[PDB]
C-alpha cells in the first residue's frame, strides 16, 4: 500500500 | 507516552501547528466543464489532500504510539469523512456553496448523484455556521474522526484515553469562552452528533462511486 | 411551545422508560438456511416496527413535529433503532446477539448470508462496548432517543434541538446521580455519543444489503419494510 | 402514500 510507505518517512 | 501529559492549551497549540495547507485545483474557468473532467479537478485534489493529510495524521497526538498496521486503517477508514469537514470549515462564510478550494467555488447546480452528497454537505456546512464553529474546535473535532472512526473495526485503550484528551480539550475551549456548565456540554453533544451526519455523508459518497488515482483507489478498497 | 421542555429530568427518564416497547420473540429451528435466517430477521423486524412507532409517538417532543417530519425521522432512524435495541439487549450475553429471547446468535450462523459477519462483528463490538462501559437503561433510552431525532434532522428546526439540548441536560443529570465527577461526565457523554457514529455505520452497511436482498428476491420483504428501505435509494 | 403514515395517524 502507498498509504504505508507514506507513513514511513 | 507525550499525549497524555499534553494540557489543554498545549493540545490545541499541537493540532493548530499541524494544519494542513488549502491547496488550489487546477480549474481553468473557461474550460467547459465536462463531467469527466469536474470529476477529474476533484480526484486531482482530493488526491494531493491525501498526501498532507496523511502527514497531517503524524503529528495528532497519540497517533505515531500506534502500530503502523492500526495508522493505516484509521485513515482508510477515515480519510473521506476528514476531507469533508475540512470542506465544510472552509465553506462556512460561503452560504450555499462548497470551497473545494480558494479558486474552486461550486454551487448545488455545478452538482450532477453528487447532489445528494452536496445537498448534505452544504447542511453540514450551514449548521457549522449557525453554531459559529471555531478553529480550535474544528481541529479537535478533525482529530477525533481520525481516532474515532475505524476504532470498533489492547492498543485500543491508547486511541480512548487519547479520545478523552480531545473531550477536555473542547470542554477547556467552551468554558473559556464563558460558557455555563450546562451550555458546554450541550455544545460538546451539539458537535460530536454532527460527526454522525458526517459518517452517514462519507458512507452514502462511498456508495454512490459504486476515474480515481492510485493511492484513492487503495484507500477506496478499504470500504467494501 | 412544547411540554417536552418543561419536563424534569427525572420525568424526562420515566417517560422514556415508560415508553419503552416490549422485547418481542421470534418464531418458535436451528441449524438455519439464508432465506430461513433472513425470513426469521425480517418477520421479527417488521412486528418489531409497529412498536417503534408507537414508542416513538412517546418520545418528548416528537408528537409536536408535523407528520411529514415524524414520517423522515423514522425512515432515517428506523435501523440504527433496531440495531440500538438488539445491542443492548445482548450485553449480558457476550459473544452473541439477542435478537429474541428464543433467537440467541453467534458468529457462526452469521456466515449464513452475504455481509452479515460484517456486520455481525460490528454489532457485537458495539455490545461489548457498552457492558464495558457498563451502560444504563437510563442512559440507552436517552441514546436511542437522540437517535430518533438526530438522524434525520440535517437532512430536512430548532424545536428538534432544545428537545435534543434536554436529553443532553437528561444524560448529565444521570451520570452526576451515579456519582461520577465533572471530567468524568464529559468523557463518559462524548463516548456514548461517538458510539453513535458507529450505529449510524453499522446501519448504513446493513441498509445496503437489505437493497441487495430487496434485489435478488432472496425473500419476501413486506410492503411495510420495503418503503422504509426505499427512502434510503 | 406510506404505511407509515397509516400507522403514525393510528
Ligand atoms: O462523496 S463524494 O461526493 C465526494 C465528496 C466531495 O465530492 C466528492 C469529492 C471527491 C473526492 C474524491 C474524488 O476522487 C472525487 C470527488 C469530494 C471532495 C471533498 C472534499 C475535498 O477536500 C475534496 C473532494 N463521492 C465519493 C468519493 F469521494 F469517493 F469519490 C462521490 C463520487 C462520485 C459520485 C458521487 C459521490
Ligand atoms: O443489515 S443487517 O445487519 C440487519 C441488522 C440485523 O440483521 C439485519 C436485520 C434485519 C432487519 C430487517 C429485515 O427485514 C431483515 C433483517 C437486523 C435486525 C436487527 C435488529 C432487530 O431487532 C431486528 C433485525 N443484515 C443481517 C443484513
Amino acid at each position: 500500500k502507498i498509504l504505508h510507505r507514506l507513513l514511513q518517512d | 507516552s507525550l499525549a497524555l501529559s499534553l494540557t489543554a492549551d498545549q493540545m490545541v497549540s499541537a493540532l493548530l501547528d499541524a494544519e494542513p495547507p488549502i491547496l488550489y485545483s487546477e480549474y481553468d474557468p473557461t474550460r467547459p466543464f465536462s463531467e469527466a473532467s469536474m470529476m477529474g479537478l476533484l480526484t486531482n485534489l482530493a488526491d494531493r489532500e491525501l498526501v498532507h493529510m496523511i502527514n497531517w495524521a503524524k503529528r495528532v497526538p497519540g497517533f505515531v504510539d500506534l502500530t503502523l498496521h492500526d495508522q493505516v486503517h484509521l485513515l482508510e477508514c477515515a480519510w473521506l469523512e476528514i476531507l469533508m469537514i475540512g470542506l465544510v470549515w472552509r465553506s462556512m462564510e460561503h452560504p450555499g456553496k462548497l470551497l473545494f478550494a480558494p479558486n474552486l467555488l461550486l454551487d448545488r447546480n455545478q452538482g450532477k448523484g453528487m447532489v445528494e452528497i452536496f445537498d448534505m454537505l452544504l447542511a453540514t456546512s450551514s449548521r457549522f455556521r449557525m453554531m459559529n464553529l471555531q478553529g480550535e474546535e474544528f481541529v479537535c473535532l478533525k482529530s477525533i474522526i481520525l481516532l474515532n472512526s475505524g476504532v470498533y473495526t489492547e492498543e485500543k485503550d491508547h486511541i480512548h484515553r487519547v479520545l478523552d484528551k480531545i473531550t477536555d480539550t473542547l470542554i477547556h475551549l467552551m468554558a473559556k469562552a464563558g460558557l455555563t456548565l450546562q451550555q458546554q456540554h450541550q455544545r460538546l453533544a451539539q458537535l460530536l452528533l454532527i460527526l454522525s451526519h458526517i459518517r452517514h455523508m462519507s458512507n452514502k459518497g462511498m456508495e454512490h462511486l459504486y476515474p480515481l488515482s492510485d493511492l484513492l483507489l487503495e484507500m477506496l478498497d478499504a470500504h467494501r
